[PDB]
């Protein structure tokens, strides 16, 4: 009837709409950010030393991970038997500290200068990875181990993806002890020319809010020199069902997915009968979408939450290193397509706001423009991209705003809003910078973005008028 | 049977390769 | 179609027929402005004050043991005549000078 | 005007004393040019400091 | 502030001036009905933001707080450099979606 | 101790020449896990009138 | 200044959360955040005034 048939389709999805809000409200709570914040600026902010003014995120040298190391590290770790953190938080197992490092003789220094250049390091990858017993052969931080054996897994980092063997070290329970295996490790020369990567791995618990926190700080020695750190604190929660609250939880989550296979069997209904052409539409479209997404994120919650043999192994051994991070990896993928699920099912709204003639005409006037815009940002992207490989040809060498290409796009993102300024354009390039952000300026501001808006305010007057003209004749 | 093997020796992605091959799918699209 | 197609493909390849040397060099760059300490230097006025700045960070960088193969030794140069007749100090020019 | 200023650091001190004390960098001082050269075997790649 | 602005009761008597009245009081209808559409688009990428930055940003700690960050956006006000860092996929794609 | 939560502190001053009193409120907040968080609140307050 | 500055405390009881059994050996006690019905009223350390 056309009529009880719209009315029972929204219905369904407004209670769809408020399972979805219920569920996605109990994973975001207030503690979350302050339980990050409070350990990011212990362990990042910190000096080394009561005397020097680096922390962890300026780190210029392999003599200052040192420092750190021995120094804003331990002070962080080890409080005053046990050790929590913040009075509150437990250091539960071992801190674990681990190096990757490439072969010496890897590369190929040309024949003419080899009288001066005696070895090179070539950059890192897992054809020319050391696995050779390095320096006095003595433990486990000395000897190759690998990563079937180690229980690892890639990472990638900023300058490449590192795997997940190397040579590593546990830690001791106590500050007394790990201050003198550290020196131990640094007399004996431990980071030479010849590193690529440093991992640190520990983890917390705060039994105040039933709430884990693994963290994971990288520093990575490009073959080229310098030191470029990094940095990651997630807040892992593995022993759910203790309150009410995540009973109602665990509730919601069921019968979220008998809306999602409610919501398949109808698509696939509506697939069979009637047409094969179903992908024609728009809102036909995305319900395909929100249904492969909602099976995505089902599955992945399923896998992760089913393999909590760590937290077992830790609970039976707690002299361990706990080591729980695929549980965290798997729990911001979950984030991200959850995320993306919900947004997606909050934009499927427009389906059902066509209630009168002034949102009638709004949404003819949005759909009919799209064949006109889309075929203007072609030109108006084409012309983008090409100022954009430009600027990283020219500029990309010495800025650092337009060192990658995704930098360079973002960078002209930025300089529509305004918010990017010539201070280093210039220093880079006194001549070429002043031209390109002129002649930018002047054709994507005065010229380029106004031809949207023509476009748009002549298909609403167009729209407008012949709506008009159509009611006043037909009726 | 030692001619044919997969080497996979270096990550060093080649560009000459890949610009070659997507130039002559555009071409073919717009003729 | 076909000789604009050949010209982009030429074009393409004399531009990006190297790039993947081209994050290498910015990496590079940083590093060895970062070593010389390149904050300082370019805070010098003259006071006869870049020796220090000289056997501090230069030397060490030049000829230390885990230092760069440097391609040859490094070299100052002179150019000059005439030495100004101190210049007048009040309301100095901009870059006028 | 060059320098060498290079050979084996214990004796590049004597030269860097020698040009302070003997009364080169002064009195028209239009210009030092300092200038090193960079190589790095591991990408191949040089530079002009 | 509403005293103030009462005074458009009387100053609106002259002709260039009832034009301008007219002009608000016959689109008012069309004003709040497309707000509706731009509001819902902006609540969905406000919610998407604080679940996607929500522990790591400090600018999108709370739902106010992202809704508010995302006023600030249109102004021209951002930082970009920590929305980077804390996801470096689906966070640039949020910021480039969102500004176009 | 661990269990506390929150502290306040409170006075009151005058300023007899510009007849104003001025409420003083300074609040300290513990959360569950671990840290400190300071607000504050100074109110130019009048109660003595004609 | 007017009379005297009154500082105040408020705190939770311990025992206000549930350890979860697999590490209750481990972590002895637990002091939930801040609530009514979570708020500590007996007397502690030497009770002798306010
Ligand atoms: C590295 O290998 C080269 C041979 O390619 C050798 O001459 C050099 O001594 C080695 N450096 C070491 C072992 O530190
Ligand atoms: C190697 O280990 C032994 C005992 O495990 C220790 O006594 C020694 O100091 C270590 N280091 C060496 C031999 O360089
Ligand atoms: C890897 O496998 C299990 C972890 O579940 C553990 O028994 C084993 O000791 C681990 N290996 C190392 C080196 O920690
Ligand atoms: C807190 O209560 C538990 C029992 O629930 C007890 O074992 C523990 O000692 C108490 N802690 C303090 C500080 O009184
Ligand atoms: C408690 O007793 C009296 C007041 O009742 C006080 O003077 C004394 O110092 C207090 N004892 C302490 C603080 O140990």
């Amino acid at each position: 009837k056309y009529l009880k048939s719209v009315l029972r389709e929204l219905v369904t999805y407004l209670l769809f709409l408020i399972v979805l809000c219920i569920l996605t409200y109990g994973m975001m709570s207030s503690n979350v950010y302050y339980y990050t914040r409070m350990m990011s600026q212990l362990f990042l902010d910190t000096p080394v030393s009561k005397t020097e003014k680096t922390n962890f995120k300026t780190l210029s040298s392999m003599e200052d991970f040192w420092k750190f190391t021995e120094g804003s590290l331990l002070d962080g770790l080890y409080w005053k038997n046990r050790s929590f953190i913040f009075y509150e938080n437990l250091l539960l197992g071992v801190p674990r500290i681990r190096q990757l490092r490439v072969r010496n003789g890897s590369c190929s220094i040309p024949q003419d200068l080899r009288d001066e250049i005696k070895e090179c390091y070539d950059v890192y990858s897992v054809s020319s990875e050391d696995r050779a017993p390095f320096g006095p052969r003595n433990g486990t931080a000395w000897i190759y181990t690998s990563e079937k054996d180690l229980n690892g897994s890639s990472h990638w980092g900023i300058i490449a993806t590192y795997s997940g063997a190397g040579y590593y070290l546990d830690l001791s329970r106590t500050r007394e002890e790990t201050a003198a295996q550290v020196a131990s490790l640094k007399k004996n020369v431990w980071l030479d020319r010849g590193t690529r990567a440093t991992f640190i791995d520990f983890s917390v618990y705060n039994a105040n809010i039933n709430l884990f926190c693994v963290v994971r700080l990288l520093v990575e020695f490009p073959a080229t020199g310098g030191v470029i750190p990094s940095w990651q604190f997630q807040p892992l929660k593995l022993i759910r069902y203790v309150t009410t609250f995540d009973f109602f939880l665990a509730a919601c989550e069921i019968i979220f997915c008998f809306f999602i296979f409610y919501y398949v069997v109808e698509e696939i209904l509506e697939i069979r009968i009637h047409k094969l052409h179903y992908f024609r539409s728009f809102w036909n479209c995305l319900d395909v979408v929100i249904v492969v997404l909602s099976v995505v994120a089902i599955g992945i919650n399923i896998y992760r939450t089913s393999n909590v043999e760590v937290l077992l192994q830790f609970l039976e051994d707690q002299n361990t290193f706990p080591n729980f991070e695929h549980l965290a990896y798997w729990q911001i993928q979950f984030n991200n397509i959850a995320a993306v699920t919900v947004f997606f099912v909050w934009i499927k709204l427009f389906k059902f706001i066509n209630f009168n003639r002034t949102m009638s005409q709004l949404s003819t006037t949005m759909s009919r423009c799209a064949k006109d815009l889309f075929g203007f940002a072609i030109m108006f992207f084409i012309i983008f991209l090409a100022y954009a490989q430009l600027a990283y040809l020219v500029f990309g060498t010495q800025v650092d705003d337009f060192s990658t290409f995704q930098e360079c796009i973002f960078t002209q993102f930025r300089i529509i809003l305004g918010d990017i300024n010539f201070a280093e354009i210039e220093e880079a390039n006194r001549v070429l910078g002043p031209i390109y952000f002129t002649t930018f300026v002047f054709f994507m501001f005065f010229i380029l973005l106004n031809m949207f808006l023509a476009i748009i305010n002549d298909t609403y007057s167009e729209v407008k008028s012949d709506l008009a003209q159509q009611k006043a004749e037909m009726e | 049977h030692v001619r044919f093997v997969f080497p996979e020796p270096t990550a060093d992605v080649n560009y000459i390769v890949m610009l070659t091959c997507a130039v002559c799918l555009v071409t073919y699209m717009v003729m | 179609l076909l000789v604009y197609m050949l010209f982009l493909l030429v074009t393409l390849l004399a531009s990006y027929g190297d790039a993947s040397c081209h994050g290498h060099a910015y990496r590079l760059q940083s590093a060895i402005k970062q070593e010389l300490h390149s904050r300082a230097f370019l805070a010098i006025t003259r006071s006869e004050e870049l020796w220090p700045w000289m056997a501090h960070v230069l030397l060490p960088y030049v000829h230390g043991n885990q230092s760069s193969p440097e391609l040859g030794p490094p070299r100052l140069r002179q150019v000059r005549l005439q030495e100004a007749l101190y210049p007048d100090p009040p309301g100095p020019r901009v870059h006028t000078c | 005007y060059v320098q060498e200023l290079g050979l084996s650091l214990e004796e590049s001190r004597d030269r860097l004393r020698f040009l302070q004390l003997h009364n080169w960098l002064d009195n028209r001082s239009r210009a030092v040019f300092l200038e090193l050269t960079r190589y790095s075997p591991a990408v191949g790649l040089h530079a002009a400091v």
